[PDB]
Parts: C-alpha cells; sequence; structure tokens
C-alpha cells in the first residue's frame, strides 16, 4: 500500500502568514496527488488536483508544488476562514490512501494551564466506585502531559483524557484527566495527584488532596 | 430564443 | 494538449487518426463507422495512407493491448466550404464497448450557456519533454463570442490558466455537458496561438453543422 | 448543482451488516464515479472503495473481503455494504463524486456532508451524574457524566445562565460506555452563595438529572 506520510501533526499559524503543509510518498506518484481542506464542523472541499492544478471555486491564495515522492500545498496571506486540517491523497495506485492530515490552528501567547482536582464524591462512593476529576483550563499551546501518582506511585490504568478544541474566544486550549478507580483500592491509599508538565515553565504544576482531609 | 443542446 | 492533465482512463470515443503509421491529429467517434474530424487532418487523398486507432490511453496503444482497434478508412466526406469538417467512414464498423463508445451530437442549433465547463482531449503537443504517450484534457469554459474576436455562426467560444489544444489535437472534440448528456460541441481546429492564457481559442460549432451531419449518415452507406 | 446526501442508519451492532445509499443529484452516475471514505473518531480520513463510471469496483484492502459497493442509474444511488462489522468500524462515512469522463481524474471533487455510523453492542444506558466540588479569588467547579449509552448528552449550567466560564468537553468511551465531563468558573463571591448547578438531558433514555454543586462536609 502507497504509504503516505505527513509528519506535521498540527501546525500553529497567524493571519496573513506564508504556511506550508507537505507530504512524502513511499515510492514516485507521478504528481497523482490531491489536496483536501476539512473545516471544524467536518466539512470536506477538494483544493487541489494533480500536483498544482487549482479547483473552480477555490479562492487563489492556494498553489501546489511537487514531484516523485515529496508534494506540498502553501497558503499564502492566510485567512481566518483557512483554519482547518488539511489532507493529502495519491491516486498513483489503487487503492488510494491519504495522510494523516495537519491541523492549522491559530497562534497565542503562551498561557500556563489553570489545574483543578476534585475527589470523588458522595453520591458515587455510595454507588461503588471511585473518580478522581482533574481539570486543566485555558492553556496554550495544546501540548500538555498529565500523569497521576496514587500515594508517589504511577497509574496509568483507567485514566481517561480529553481535549477541548481551539478556544473560539480566548484561543486557548483545555483538558480533562480522570482518574478512575474501585472503590475498595480508592480507601487502601490516601493521597492522590495529578501533575501537569508544560512548556510554560520547568517544574511541573502540582494539585493534590489526601483522601484524610 | 435559446435552444437546449441536450436531448 | 499544453498544460493539461493525463487522463486516468482512457476516453472512449476517442480516435487516433493515424497519417503514414505516424498520429497526426485526433478525432471523436459518434457511430460505429463515423469518425468527425477537421479538414486540416488529411494532407493526402489515397485512403491506404491513413488508419483509425479505437480504444486506447497511449497513442502508440502500449497500455490498451487488450482493447485497440484499427480501423482503416474506407472514404473521406468532405464538410462545406468554410466548415474545416470532415466525416470520416470506416470500412469495417467499430465494436462498440466499455473502452470503445461513441459520443452524443448536439441539438442543430443550440446556443450553450456561457460558463459552461467542457474539456479537449488529445495526444498532441504537450510543450514538455518526455511525453508519456498518454491521452491528455483540459478544462474550458463557454465564453461571449465578442472575448474572441479581438465571429461567425460556425464557431464558439471557450477559454481557461495558459491550457488548450495544440497541434496533434486538431480534429479532436470539444466536450461539454448539459442536463448530464455530455456532447461534442466543438472540434478543435488550428487557432491562432498555442494555450496563450487569456486568449481564448476558436472551435468550429459542431451544433451549427449538426444537422449536415445526418445529412451524410442517411445518405453515405456503409457495406 | 452537484449534490450528495448520506443515508443509512446511525447504530447498528458487532457482526452484523452496515447498509448505506448515496443519493446523487445533478450528474449522471453514468459519467462519473463515486467514491467512499470514513473517518474513525478523532482520526483522519480513509479511503473505503469506489465504483466507477464503468461498474468497475475497487476497494480499500484492509476492508475488501467484507466490503461492497453497487449502483442503480435509474434510482440515482450507490449502495455501500459492509460485512461482518467491527466496533472499530464506527466512523463518519461520507459519499463523493469523480470527474468523471469529463474531467478524468479521480480526485473527489464533489463531497457529502456524511452520517455518523456507530458500532457497539450496549444497552441504552441513562447517564450517573456526580457533582464536583472542591476538597482563591476565582473557584472552578463541575459535574461528571458517567457511563451513558447513546451519544448525545446536552450541558448547561443554571438553565444556560451560566455561560461563559464553561468547558464541556468530548465525550470518550470508557469499555463500551461513555464518560463526559464539564466545568464552570465563577467568581468566588457566586459560590456558595448563590446556586450553581448543572443541567443533563440523555434523550435516547428521557432522562433529565439536574444536580446542585455543594461544598464538602468534612
Amino acid at each position: 500500500d502507497i504509504q503516505m506520510t505527513q509528519t506535521t501533526s498540527s501546525l500553529s499559524a497567524s493571519l496573513g502568514d506564508r504556511v506550508t503543509f507537505s507530504c512524502r510518498a513511499s515510492q514516485d506518484i507521478s504528481n497523482y496527488l490531491n489536496w483536501y481542506q476539512q473545516k471544524p464542523d467536518g466539512t470536506v472541499k477538494l483544493l487541489i488536483f494533480y500536483t498544482s492544478r487549482l479547483h473552480s471555486g477555490v479562492p487563489s491564495r492556494f498553489s501546489g508544488s511537487g514531484s516523485g515522492t515529496d508534494y506540498s500545498l502553501t497558503i499564502a496571506n492566510l485567512e481566518q476562514e483557512d483554519f482547518a486540517t488539511y489532507f493529502c491523497q495519491q491516486d498513483s495506485k489503487h487503492p488510494f490512501t491519504f495522510g494523516s492530515g495537519t491541523k492549522l490552528e491559530i497562534k497565542r501567547a503562551d498561557a500556563a494551564p489553570t489545574v483543578s482536582i476534585f475527589p470523588p464524591s458522595s453520591e458515587q462512593l455510595t454507588s461503588g466506585g471511585a473518580s478522581v476529576v482533574c481539570f486543566l483550563n485555558n492553556f496554550y499551546p495544546k501540548d500538555i502531559n498529565v500523569k497521576w501518582k496514587i500515594d508517589g506511585s504511577e497509574r496509568q490504568n483507567g485514566v481517561l483524557n480529553s481535549w477541548t478544541d481551539q478556544d473560539s474566544k480566548d484561543s486557548t486550549y483545555s483538558m480533562s484527566s480522570t482518574l478512575t478507580l474501585t472503590k475498595d483500592e480508592y480507601e487502601r491509599h490516601n493521597s492522590y495527584t495529578c501533575e501537569a508538565t508544560h512548556k510554560t515553565s520547568t517544574s511541573p504544576i502540582v494539585k493534590s488532596f489526601n483522601r484524610n482531609e | 430564443p435559446v435552444i437546449s443542446c441536450a436531448k | 494538449v499544453v498544460n493539461g492533465i493525463p487522463t486516468r482512463t482512457n476516453i472512449g470515443w476517442m480516435v487516433s487518426l493515424r497519417y503514414r503509421n505516424k498520429h497526426i491529429c485526433g478525432g471523436s467517434l459518434i457511430k460505429e463507422s463515423w469518425v468527425l474530424t477537421a479538414r486540416q487532418c488529411f494532407p493526402s487523398r489515397d485512403l491506404k495512407d491513413y488508419e483509425a486507432w479505437l480504444g486506447i490511453h497511449d497513442v502508440h496503444g502500449r497500455g490498451d493491448e487488450k482493447s485497440k482497434q484499427v480501423l482503416q478508412v474506407s472514404q473521406l466526406v468532405y464538410g462545406p466550404e468554410g466548415s474545416d469538417l470532415v466525416l470520416m467512414k470506416l470500412a469495417r464498423p467499430a465494436v462498440l464497448d466499455d473502452f470503445v463508445s461513441t459520443i452524443d451530437l448536439p441539438n442543430y442549433g443550440c446556443t450553450i450557456p456561457e460558463k459552461t465547463s467542457c474539456s479537449v482531449y488529445g495526444w498532441g503537443y504537450t510543450g514538455l519533454i518526455n511525453y508519456d504517450g498518454l491521452l491528455r484534457v483540459a478544462h474550458l469554459y463557454i465564453m461571449g463570442n465578442e472575448k474572441c474576436s479581438q465571429l461567425q455562426e460556425s464557431e464558439i467560444c471557450a477559454g481557461a490558466i495558459g491550457s488548450g489544444p495544440c497541434e496533434g489535437d486538431y480534429g479532436g472534440p470539444l466536450v461539454c455537458e448539459q442536463h448530464k448528456m455530455r456532447m461534442v460541441l466543438g472540434v478543435i481546429v488550428p487557432g491562432r496561438g498555442c494555450a496563450i492564457p487569456n486568449r481564448p481559442g476558436i472551435f468550429v460549432r459542431v451544433a451549427y453543422y449538426a444537422k449536415w451531419i445526418h445529412k451524410i449518415i442517411l445518405t453515405y452507406k456503409v457495406p | 448543482q452537484v449534490q450528495l446526501k448520506e443515508s443509512g442508519p446511525d447504530l447498528v451492532q458487532p457482526s452484523q451488516t452496515l447498509s448505506l445509499t448515496c443519493t446523487v443529484s445533478g450528474f449522471s452516475l453514468t459519467g462519473y464515479g463515486v467514491h467512499w471514505v470514513r473517518q474513525p473518531p478523532g482520526k483522519g480520513l480513509e479511503w473505503v472503495g469506489t465504483l466507477g463510471w464503468n461498474d468497475k469496483k475497487y476497494y480499500n484492502s484492509a476492508l475488501k473481503s467484507r466490503l461492497s459497493i453497487s449502483r442503480d442509474t435509474s434510482k440515482n444511488q450507490v449502495f455501500l455494504k459492509l460485512s461482518s462489522l467491527e466496533t472499530e468500524d464506527t466512523a463518519m462515512y461520507y459519499c463523493t463524486r469523480d470527474g468523471g469522463l469529463l474531467f478524468a481524474y479521480y480526485a473527489m471533487d464533489y463531497w457529502g456532508q456524511g452520517t455518523s455510523v456507530t458500532v457497539s453492542s450496549a444497552k441504552t444506558t441513562p447517564p450517573s451524574v456526580y457533582p464536583l466540588a472542591p476538597g482563591n479569588s476565582m473557584v472552578t467547579l463541575g459535574c461528571l457524566v458517567k457511563g451513558y449509552f447513546p451519544e448525545p448528552v446536552t450541558v448547561t449550567w443554571n438553565s444556560g445562565s451560566l455561560s461563559s466560564g464553561v468547558h464541556t468537553f468530548p465525550a470518550v468511551l470508557q469499555s463500551d460506555l461513555y464518560t463526559l465531563s464539564s466545568s464552570v468558573t465563577v467568581p468566588s463571591s457566586t459560590w456558595p452563595s448563590e446556586t450553581v448547578t448543572c443541567n443533563v438531558a440523555h434523550p435516547a433514555s428521557s432522562t433529565k438529572v439536574d444536580k446542585k454543586i455543594v461544598p464538602r462536609d468534612c
């Protein structure tokens, strides 16, 4: 299967920038490479067929460029609507294959997350489960890592993470992390920690509670 | 006036 | 075609007109025994000089070993003075198929709406080194006549991008779709330049001679 | 104009057979080809296969042994079928058009809007709603919407009053049941003095729970 590699997963930019995406084929595709735009509501449009040919309705700031294995798409004069995810696809041989896509986010000043932890509620404990919730709100850039420690020893099973799309007001991001657990083991331990490692500080942001207090 | 091309 | 793209499949109504074992120009199949092409495409009057190739993607037929059909030219029927149109009759008839198919012709007199998206196909001059032999296509839009004369009722105006039909593509079809039916609406004849941008091409309006074509088909019988 | 719409069910079960239909307009399937593309939740696009203007069929490689595509030119429809369904076939399924014979490329130049298709054997289940309370100027609350099925679930705070400081996170599934969480950030003068309650609606089970956020009694 022809493998279209698209190395950059996201790419941050601002209005008016020249921004480029690229694919690399696992073999010579002979200019049989197309580019699509998937908007946040999931709408997909054809941008460029063959390496460089431009589709009938596409505004003129798009263009194509490549040959052999390396192809790429650029936007001069980036406009607001252009914030979307861009996908490539090869027509050389059946079966056609796509690239992992590149999501074009909007650039912003760096922001440190707001980290906020919650013990398992009363309702749930009587029900038989245990869940700790760690919120992390309004940070930039999207890259962020969360570790859970139960009395200093790290847990990974039953951890459950979720991330908002880019906020349409303050361009930040946000993430939930929910350590989920059995009541029986929850009450065998005391301290519950979530650590947030993030570009905006060299030392991780820690939010903790002991089951006693 | 304007005549259609498709039959 | 200059600045086209290669077709992904082989187009079924396309005929490679071969003059002395060389492809000279194009032609579109309209009946099992009748091909429509341009006057400028016949330098000789000896029928044994010509063959017709159908069901090919490659102009030498390399890819299409199981689908090519080579037919001899039984007779030339010459269009009216000024048409630049030539209806070619074949000795044995074409065997219709997925790789060989007819193209429909427009209603007589029709005016095709401006901005209609159209296409030209041909194995002609690419402007590039290493023409892979594969059939090519360029996307055009119908335009107003005044956009060309800088016109007779036998000519139509269509442009792109700076692309178009060129030498070797002549006698090939202009193909447009309306109401979900593709017809051949112009036929490629040598225009002023090749693929000059902002300079639309002139095609001889098939719809102006469409009634003529049936007068021939009803008259010149096939063995 | 060129139009395409997808229209099959939106919930089927493992080992069943999915049946989607693409209803085209503005062009004729005889001079144009149709492509199926799917997209698992959160992933990029995946080519499923294609039916060409001449009824030639090409299939995605991993799916080919349980895939099929057909068409009725009179009914202006192209039919997808996926046998022996796996959970992982859960994805949005689009249909697309070629350039056909007029344009002679295989790029997909017109796209349907999509249709969601979910594969699981879960029984419809209402969510358990638990309140998240702290255990300094601002305070952040929120509630956890655990173990429900199927999607969706609409969450508001104070019945639309609290709008700005909300973050409601996408559903993620834990095994076969969805879990969601929301958070709300009001001035510490607002809480606990005033009321903050999250409103949770789960239509598929005709559930509608309110739950007030109250400080913990240690």
